[PDB]
DNA sequence: TTGTGCTTATCGGTAGAGT
RNA sequence: UCGAGAGGUA
DNA sequence: ACTCTACCGATAAGCACAACTACCTCTCCT
């Protein structure tokens, strides 16, 4: 920012652009077989109670794998165009603009990350709690949030996490949030899947050694000079 | 104690193989009915109004008569004088290992050891059975390892407690050899062998091995570690750490992630990479760990207003809260709220033990009371008394008169999700 | 029993688009039959007779095969006994089976201890229901003569084991009744490949 | 103080630098050592704060 | 180089009609530590 | 593979309709999703009425399903339809049920005489009652309830059983090219997941047996099974393996990694020399040198 | 299942039918006493199929699914090529149509065919 | 702790073979 | 030196 | 019409390996 004066702009424009991607969200959850009703041009008198119910489409997004990716891909959508703010508040002189767009370290999600706002925050595996929708204090103390167990609406067993941090790394974060961000991020310290592709480079290895290119032109295994392929497919330009 | 519901396999045919009631005590796999009519019950509509269920759901009540008609048909005439005492004594006696106790003396002592009643073991078994039909129903969440509320945690207490209890079985195992084979055909010093305890502590502090919790082989291992003198700063966090022990490394489960039971108790932000992530957590700057209490506190808790549970099981708890210490159904509560604050309010006085949690969930209508060892604890200002910190003649407040006066205190994991914790003074 | 009509008229049809793939001089009329034209033919009651034919190889009229379709499913080793003797009757070196369900062990058996005699092939109408050559993805095959397999192996320098293989019971070489020890041509959407019968 | 949940504000920061006679942003105008020239863009410099790990070259020699 | 442990020294009587049982290793500024 | 997915393609004759594709599809689904009797139930009671001894000795048991008219308007059904469905289910198998059964009749009331509870006005009553060959074997309500009642709601009302869930699913780049003509803009293709719960029926032909009255609405000339094991089966290895290199290509393209495609080619024609696609363990390789 | 306690000696009812009394009865095993039985049902459940218990958060049953999208179609007030069609019923009339949501986050226009 | 074979055991199961 | 168990490096 | 065997297809029940590469220290015994 090039003073304070475009940094609040910039964070009340932030705050309204991750509102509006919330609702844009929520929208999107509706696209199932049980609104059907609802989404159809007909006369409905529970507009209001769509919209009333703010808390409960939270606890049905981390309920729900389907609604869940939905949700994520809704979200990614509508955060590109608050991710584009950077470039209009962002001077030329920057070195983290000049270095996204040369692409020689960084891009774009890291910049906003460190600026304006972290964003989403997901995890692929299930557990057992459940973000409040909102990091904040008051929300960590209440009974009926995701996170002290289950919301009792009967109880849960499993959830998919799914949180958002309006607040950014230079901004700092409150511990709720410093909590979602290691839930979220504890998974890239974990060793596995370390050796699987050790395992699987090694038996493609074992079963494509023997290959080779023949005088005639032909592409033989070494064993018994089987028949692999009677000519190289490649698409030229060498033979 | 185990209670097990499950599809029946023993005399049932194919089109009768729904899910029936089990009693796995002592490995004789009894029927539910047969025991709750062997605990002074002499009527089904007794035994039901125990398992308080206060649902309606097919399930459960097609369990509940399955469960019934497998009791009625396994011993002809139960409910009938004490067939079924005498079945669970035969029961009892098919064992490959059958106590010497008879019957009469095996239930008093081996059965629910807490309730010294024979009434009010029943009255618990039913208790029981009513929180297996809640989970099963869904109402009520099953308990998670993850969780440090259901978790407890021993550094030197109980770690070489089992090694010291192993080695003197073997030393005495030795000596009542010798003494045998000394006795046919001595100072008492001689029977008895110094080395074995020594040797054997010896060699589980140098190999790292440890006994087993529940195995008598298959040491486990990681229990001791040696100091890192590189800075001080590793020795002071080696000497504070927590170890989740785990079958295999590779597929563990949830538990290497963070919960929301960590808050206070230990780090979520730092935590070893590598095949042990998150099954090592270090301790939190504030983190104490609860040590067991000699005073008994069952007597201080009549004096707040709690009542004896009822011996008869006929007299129905119309809305009387249960008090649970320890797991054991120590009484009754007419209204929660208050007793739990008297009992807040007298501990705050220093007449409670100051690591002891006090649990209400309106949920469960019940109490619950912790004061063994192993919980973690941390320190919470308390804003009720805080204006009385405000005397200005004083300075330097000791920890200790802090905690006589009240100003602080310490409170579980599991007390903590109670009561509204503020994160900072500012929005106080 | 109109599905079981038009399910026979679909069986039919693709039989014929075989044997045509395979040049057994089958007439344009079947090829391009209706199946308001197949149900006025046929009759009212087919009962699985109608559809029983004789052809012959477009090229030498000496070869001929022969469809049978059996009465009834399940079918036992009476009925293969009373096939092979008609077929030896009428001097038949090839015949193709459709057969509702799976054949009998001691069918199979008889079926393989008399496959040098003469050659049987067995059909599901379950496979029949669509024609496998007609796919996007199944690319088009070609059978290369025993002049043409020679030439190709002398044109490589290599023995018919040093191939690429293709089994039996594969679904393209049970529509071009291909035996053991034959090669085939196949064009990919360029460059061709060959695949050996094993 | 640097406490981690009681961070000052950046505003903070730079107005503490401001006060000492150095730009808000933590960088200064430098001088390249071997021309004398001025460089065209400030460099942020800063007392941080580094570990020496026990890590050696001739430790991984071999 | 030796184990810093402490004696454990228990009554013992026989009937019929203070003896050494081991050493446990003392943890450092316990309660039993010079 | 116990799921066994496929892979369903629109016939092009659909497109001179307007939106002839959508409403193909959504008919398609709409005939191949298997829907059970349980979903369609609400309330389900066995009710003691006396037999009376009319023509046929039959046990004083009968089932009441009371299922509401909103639910068949959704779904697009009837009680005639539905108790038809039931008695087809039942001839069709009664290999359960190892009682002494003889015949099974069900009958539709708008209205029955249950004055236990009058809640719902709006819904009918499926009355199902089992007939027993002069009998008392079949008085017992514990056989019923245990078996009877199960069966009823495991039988399908629409669709088959072995098809366990169809999504409509729009792609721009599928595995089967068009003949000749290119749209290039995307097809809206159905993928059908099976149940494996038995090996011993292959699910292609099967499937096959289900879309008999919808033969021409499914494009057959593209559609494939999704497995790579069992589609050289089906359409011969040639299918397979460019299967297998459209399948490679897409997990390259997700990897974000660039590969020529000569590599792809000869990993396919190394993998499927003996014209099976062997596996990656040692067992496959000794197979392949077998 | 439907439970009761018989008023002499408080132990579950069995029901059971006689051919000759023609009337529904329960009588327990444990005494001699048999009480005219009401309502004539002998069972009744609200047909649930909840029958995989915490089960259903950590594998994805698919219990409401997802409605499909074209991109065939093209909307009025934008020109977005992506929307969600679905059948369903309009308010008096009779039969299935088929019915359009756009897509676009910014345009929230539905319409029928 | 499993993934993948892998090899018996075991349940009918009906097809011929015979009377 | 030959081994085992731990702790770390990329 | 009415009955015995016999190779053969689908579910249990135990084995049997294998869960990455290159590195470097420290204690324990062996
Ligand atoms: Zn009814
Ligand atoms: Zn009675
Ligand atoms: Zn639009």
């Amino acid at each position: 920012s090039s003073d304070l004066q475009s940094r609040k702009n910039l964070t009340e424009e932030i705050s309204y652009g991750l509102r509006e991607a919330e609702q844009v969200c929520n929208k999107q959850q509706l696209m199932v077989e049980s609104w059907r009703d609802f989404l159809a041009v007909n006369g409905e008198d529970k507009e209001e109670d769509s919209v009333s119910d703010l808390a409960r489409f939270c606890y049905e997004r981390q309920k729900s794998a389907t609604l869940s990716e939905l949700a994520v891909s809704a979200f990614k959508d509508a955060y590109r165009d608050v991710q584009a703010l950077a470039y209009r508040y962002g001077d030329q002189s920057n070195s983290f603009l000049i270095m996204s767009k040369a692409g020689s370290k960084g891009n774009i999600g890291k910049l906003v990350q460190h600026s304006m706002c972290i964003g989403l925050q997901n995890s692929a595996v299930s557990l057992s709690f459940g973000f409040p929708r909102e990091l904040t204090c008051a929300a960590w103390n209440d009974p009926n949030s995701p996170l002290r167990g289950a919301k009792g609406k009967t109880t849960t067993e499993s959830y998919v996490p799914y949180g958002v941090i309006e607040n950014s790394f230079l901004t700092g974060l409150n511990p709720l949030e410093s909590f979602v961000h290691s839930v979220t991020s504890r998974d890239s310290s974990f060793s596995g899947n370390a050796d699987l592709p050790g395992t699987l480079s090694r038996r493609l290895m074992f079963f494509m050694r023997d290959i080779y290119a023949a005088y005639d032109g032909t592409v033989r295994n070494s064993f018994g000079n089987q028949l692999v392929q009677f000519t190289y497919e490649t698409d030229g330009p060498v033979e | 104690f185990i209670v097990r519901l499950s599809e029946n396999e023993k005399a049932e045919d194919y089109k009768r193989r729904e899910k029936v009631l089990t009693v796995y005590f002592l490995s004789t796999e009894i029927p539910v009915w047969l025991l709750f009519f062997a605990l002074g019950v002499s009527s089904d509509k007794e035994a039901m109004d125990l398992i308080a269920f206060d649902g309606d759901d097919a399930s459960i009540t097609n369990s509940l008569i399955a469960s019934i008609h497998v009791a009625d048909a396994v011993c002809e005439a139960f409910r009938c004088g004490n067939n079924a005492l005498t079945y669970v004594e035969q029961q009892i006696k098919s064992t490959k290992f059958p106590p010497a106790e008879s019957v009469d003396e095996c239930l008093h002592l081996y059965l629910f050891p807490g309730l010294q009643s024979l009434k009010k073991k029943a009255r618990f078994l039913g208790y029981m059975v009513k929180c297996l039909l809640n989970s099963y129903a869904g109402k009520r969440k099953c308990e998670n390892r993850d969780s440090f509320r259901n978790k407890r945690i021993e550094l030197a207490g109980e770690l070489l407690e089992r090694e010291i209890r192993v080695h003197l079985a073997h030393a005495r195992r030795k000596m009542t050899r010798a003494m045998q084979k000394h006795l046919s055909g001595k100072p008492i010093e001689h029977y008895l062998d110094a080395s074995v305890i020594t040797n054997g502590l010896s060699r589980a502090f140098s190999t790292g091995a440890w006994s087993h919790p529940f195995r008598k082989m298959e040491r486990v291992s990681g229990v001791v570690a040696n100091l890192g003198r590189a800075n001080p700063l590793q020795t002071l966090i080696d000497l504070r750490r927590t170890r989740q022990q785990v079958l295999y490394t590779g597929k563990v489960g949830d538990a290497r992630y963070p919960h929301p039971s960590h808050w206070g108790r230990v780090c979520f932000l730092s935590t070893p990479d590598g095949e042990n992530c998150g099954l090592v957590k270090n301790m939190s700057l504030l983190g104490l760990v609860s040590t067991q209490s000699l005073e008994s506190v069952v007597e201080k808790l009549f004096a707040c207003g709690m009542e004896e549970l009822m011996d008869d099981t006929c007299t129905p708890l119309f809305g009387k809260h249960k008090v649970l210490l320890n797991g054991d159904w120590v009484g009754l509560c007419a209204d929660s709220e208050s007793f739990v604050a008297e009992l807040k309010s007298r501990r705050r006085q220093s007449e409670l033990p100051r690591e002891m949690e006090i649990k209400r969930d309106k949920d469960d209508n019940e109490v619950r009371i912790f004061t063994d060892a192993g919980r973690l604890l941390r320190p919470l200002l308390v804003v009720e008394n805080l204006q009385k910190l405000k005397q200005e003649k004083p300075s330097q407040y000791p920890f200790d008169h802090l905690l006589d006066h009240g100003i602080l205190e310490l409170i579980g994991i599991e007390e903590e999700e109670d009561c509204n914790t503020a994160w900072g003074i500012k929005q106080l | 029993t109109e599905e079981e009509l038009k399910r026979l008229y679909r069986i039919q049809k693709t039989l014929m688009q075989m044997l045509r793939d395979r040049g057994y001089f089958i007439a344009d009329s079947e090829l391009t039959m209706t199946k308001q034209q197949f149900i006025r033919k046929h009759g009212d009651n087919m009962k699985r007779e109608d559809l029983v034919t004789l052809k012959a190889k477009r090229n030498d009229n000496s070869d001929q095969l022969y469809i049978f379709f059996p009465d009834e499913a399940k079918v036992g080793v009476k009925t293969m006994k009373m096939y092979t003797n008609r077929m030896k009757s009428e001097n038949v070196f090839r015949a193709i089976l459709v057969v509702q369900q799976n054949l009998t062990p001691f069918a199979r058996t008889c079926i393989s201890e008399i496959s040098s005699k003469f050659h049987l092939e067995v059909f599901q109408e379950a496979e029949m229901l669509v024609n496998i050559k007609e796919h996007v993805l199944v690319p088009e095959h070609q059978v290369l003569t025993t002049e043409e397999k020679k030439t190709l192996l002398e044109r490589y320098t290599v023995k018919e084991t040093q191939l690429p293989r293709i089994q039996v019971t594969d679904p393209i070489a049970r529509y071009f009744g291909l035996k053991r020890g034959q090669v085939v041509k196949i064009i990919r959407p360029r460059y061709v490949t060959y695949r050996y019968v094993v | 103080h640097a406490t981690p949940f009681s961070t000052p504000g950046v505003t903070e920061i730079t107005e503490q630098l401001h006060r000492a006679g150095f730009s808000r942003w933590g960088n200064e105008r430098v001088y390249n050592g071997r021309s004398g020239e001025m460089m065209r863009s400030m460099i942020f410099m800063g007392p941080t704060f580094y570990q020496r790990l026990v890590h050696m070259s001739e430790d991984k020699v071999k | 180089n030796m184990t810093y442990s402490a004696r454990i020294k228990v009554n013992v009587q026989v009937e019929v009609f203070d003896i050494l049982i081991g050493s446990i290793p003392v943890m450092v500024k316990s309660i039993l530590c010079k | 593979q116990r799921e066994q997915t496929m892979s369903l393609y629109l016939s092009e004759y659909l497109s001179k309709k307007k939106h002839g594709f959508e409403y193909g599809s959504l008919e398609i689904k709409n005939h191949l999703e298997k829907l059970s009797f349980s979903e369609i139930v609400s309330t389900s009671m066995i009710i003691f009425s006396p037999s009376s001894n009319t023509k046929v000795p039959l046990s004083p048991w009968v089932c009441h399903f009371h299922i509401s008219e909103k639910v068949l308007k959704r779904k697009q059904l009837s009680a005639e339809s539905v108790v038809s469905s039931l008695n087809e289910q039942y001839k069709s198998r009664n290999r359960e049920l190892k009682l002494d059964i003889v015949d099974l009749d069900i009958q539709n009331t708008n209205h029955c005489s249950s004055d236990d509870q009058a809640m719902k006005d709006d819904n009918v009553c499926i009355t199902v009652t089992v007939v027993e060959a002069s009998k008392h074997s079949v008085l017992e309500l514990d056989a019923i309830r245990l078996v009877l009642i199960p069966f009823l709601l495991d039988s399908p009302v629409k669709g088959d059983q072995g098809i366990k869930k169809v999504n409509i699913l729009w792609t721009d780049r599928p595995k089967a090219p068009k003949r000749n003509g290119n749209h290039l803009a995307g097809e809206l293709y159905l993928k059908v997941t099976m149940y494996g719960d038995r090996g011993k029926r292959n699910c292609w032909t099967a499937l096959l047996e289900t879309c008999l009255p919808i033969m021409d609405m499914i494009d057959w000339g593209r559609s494939h099974p999704d497995n790579i094991r069992q589609c050289c089966s089906v359409y011969g290895i040639d299918a397979g393996r460019s299967i297998f290199v459209a399948n490679l290509e897409s997990a390259v393209s997700d990897t974000g990694k660039e590969i020529l495609r000569e590599h792809l080619l000869l990993v396919a024609d190394s993998l499927s020399v003996t014209g099976e696609f062997v596996a990656l363990n040692a067992k496959g390789w000794s197979k392949q040198r077998q | 299942s439907t439970m009761k306690f018989c008023r002499e000696c408080n132990n579950i009812l069995y029901p059971k039918e006689d051919k000759e009394q023609k009337i529904l009865l329960y009588a327990c095993r444990n005494c001699d006493h048999q009480e005219v039985a009401d309502n004539s049902c002998v069972y009744r459940n609200e047909v649930h199929h909840s029958v995989s218990e915490r089960t259903q958060i950590l594998t994805d049953v698919a219990s409401d699914p997802t409605l499909p999208r074209t991109k065939a179609v093209r909307c009025s007030k934008c020109q977005h090529r992506e929307a969600v069609f679905f059948q369903a019923t309009a308010r008096g009339e009779e039969g299935m149509t088929l019915f359009f949501v756009c897509c676009n986050p910014n345009c929230g226009h539905r319409w029928r065919e």
